[PDB]
RNA sequence: GGUUCUCCCCGAAAGCUAUUUAGGUAGCGCCUCGUGAAUUC
RNA sequence: UAGCGGCGAGCGAACGGGGAGCAGCCCAGAGCCUGAAUCAGUGUGUGUGUUAGUGGAAGCGUCUGGAAAGGCGCGCGAUACAGGGUGACAGCCCCGUACACAAAAAUGCACAUGCUGUGAGCUCGAUGAGUAGGGCGGGACACGUGGUAUCCUGUCUGAAUAUGGGGGGACCAUCCUCCAAGGCUAAAUACUCCUGACUGACCGAUAGUGAACCAGUACCGUGAGGGAAAGGCGAAAAGAACCCCGGCGAGGGGAGUGAAAAAGAACCUGAAACCGUGUACGUACAAGCAGUGGGAGCACGCUUAGGCGUGUGACUGCGUACCUUUUGUAUAAUGGGUCAGCGACUUAUAUUCUGUAGCAAGGUUAACCGAAUAGGGGAGCCGAAGGGAAA
């Protein structure tokens, strides 16, 4: 569908598939469990799951976002210096307090800008959980996070 | 490399004592110090047949948490923390907010 | 004492090899008294 | 000796049958949960 | 798995492929030529690391309370909020983290120079003799000397170099390689008694380890082996001057100190069971493991008449106590003194069956690798030619 931006207005086109698939609350559920599960260490609790069951899950997690317009597309999401400052600054601004910068490449100013903050949390898209998707109330990706989202899911 | 030294003025921060300021007497190696007419306590000081016989109750000073107490500025009016820095090859404490050496 | 460091001492069980493996679980296990005297 | 706390509905047997080789192998009408189910009884 | 076994339960291979976190050497070398190329050992100097340290920004105040780490209003900081301690739950009052520096000693991985160094390229040759096989006398290879292969061969003897041997998923045949005494081969992978850092849907004094402190303890045994209980110190010890009673004690009562003293060396909070005091009710004519219900009298608070409720509650009526073990448990047949704490997991590894959920005629990868759960990878297991006994 089409993604309305809130800076430039620009047009983003998205694989209707992917993104405006229905909720499904079963699938969701059985993954943030296998996620969890696969994060103990009992000092193994891991899982299995499906490699369509996990595609499936983040296409319903992400189209659920979108619905409850908790994700937004933004353009380059950067900081001119690794200070924590700018980006605390950059999001004020924005009215953001829980965020996840989802960008195309790791960044490290960005990275040092974030990595004090405990609300805003940096990752790029191939490090993506449904946790922590879920848990952050808002998620910003970029213009080409989004595009390599697209492929990847396919 | 310790804030608090042997000669120092320094301002209760905290406990039912704030704001009153002293100069510490001793440092205590459990990092408490020890600062006279400030922390007094009434103990019952059991008479002894010895050189010395004191008895009845003594005004002896409790030592405090070094944290629970702060340089006095001097110049400011207020507490104040401290930092090191190296001047000469030699170290020396400095203080902040328009910092001045010692 | 005469009759009993001479047959269960210290130096009873280093003269042959089958006396060594029992003063070497008092080493693992050091007790308040490692021999009688 | 012991299958442990609580809870709602439902719930197989006595001296037997075939009959060997004995503290047992095939096997029990009636009864339970799910499915099939024709006035079949 | 293809095989093997009274084909009873079991035990038990290889080539190819999917994954390269492997790096393939020296001697039999005469002669023209040596301190060569590739490297190691032993010293010094420079540069980069490991093992002890220092500097290192950032919250001032007020209300309530004895005391403020939390609350309200205004800010700084944020490559740094990993954790714990600092009078109550602390970024910024302390101890630890970015950034910026030092080398008198020792050690490890590339590079200048020096001494001793088993030593290359080109040309001219070669590709491994007490052995195989056979004879006499034994044992171990599952097999008692069998229909018997292969592995080891003391003493007495003895061949050959495409005219002899093995292999190509093993009759006979052909071509190539190979055909007996040499010398070497790192790391990863195995293993966790000691150090530092880091981690957790593990535990918090009958748990965990015999043992959280003076636990490899007191104590027992000839030695060895084996083998208990016990911190809930307080924020800071402010851990009772003086006076009274008494035995110049123990124990207890005042005063003083502290926010709190039935927390006073059994010392934060102090349950059940057992054993007492004060008040109220019943019993000295009551029915033998009798509890609830019905009913009268009395007491501390119903209450501007209201026998409304609880404990106690003379007397009446109904009923062969309870659990385990059994063809029965009211039994001269048998078992537990009670309370508190603790206590006999349905897991891991195959197969089979059921339920739940994604592309719709590509449903599924494991290990390894990866910006360490996604992406990438299909050599297997479970399926996609039914109908047809089978074809």
């Amino acid at each position: 569908m089409e993604l309305v931006l809130k800076d430039a207005q620009s047009a983003l086109t998205v694989s209707e598939t992917t993104f405006g698939r229905d909720f499904n609350e079963a699938l969701v559920h059985q993954v943030v469990v296998a996620y969890a599960a696969g994060a103990r260490q009992g000092t193994d609790h891991s899982q299995k799951v499906n490699k369509k069951m996990y595609r499936g899950a983040l296409k319903s997690i992400l189209s659920e976002l979108v619905r409850q317009d908790r994700l937004i597309v933004v353009e380059k999401f950067s900081v001119e210096a690794p200070k924590t400052k700018l980006l605390a600054q950059k999001l004020k601004d924005m009215a953001l307090e829980d965020v996840l910068i989802i960008t195309g490449e790791l960044d490290e100013n960005l990275f040092l800008a974030a990595r004090n903050l405990h609300k805003v949390d940096v990752r790029d898209a191939t490090g993506i959980d449904p946790v922590s998707l879920i848990a952050f109330d808002k998620v910003v990706m970029t213009a080409d996070a989004v595009k390599q989202v697209e492929e990847m899911l396919a | 490399a310790a804030k608090i030294r042997r000669d120092d003025e320094v301002i209760v921060l905290t406990g039912k004592d704030k704001g009153k300021r002293g100069k510490v007497k001793n440092v205590l190696s459990s990092g408490k110090v020890i600062v006279e007419g400030i922390n007094l306590v009434k103990k019952h000081q059991k008479p002894v047949p010895a050189l010395n016989q004191p008895g009845g109750i003594v005004e002896k000073e409790a030592a405090i948490q070094v944290s629970n107490v702060a340089i006095f500025n001097a110049a400011t009016g207020k507490a104040d923390r401290v930092g090191f820095r190296f001047e000469d090859g030699k170290k020396v404490r400095f203080f902040k907010s328009n910092s001045e050496t010692i | 004492v005469l009759k009993r460091n001479r047959s269960h001492g210290f130096r009873a069980r280093m003269a042959t090899k089958n006396g060594r493996q029992v003063l070497a679980r008092r080493r693992a296990k050091g007790r308040a008294r490692l021999t009688v005297s």
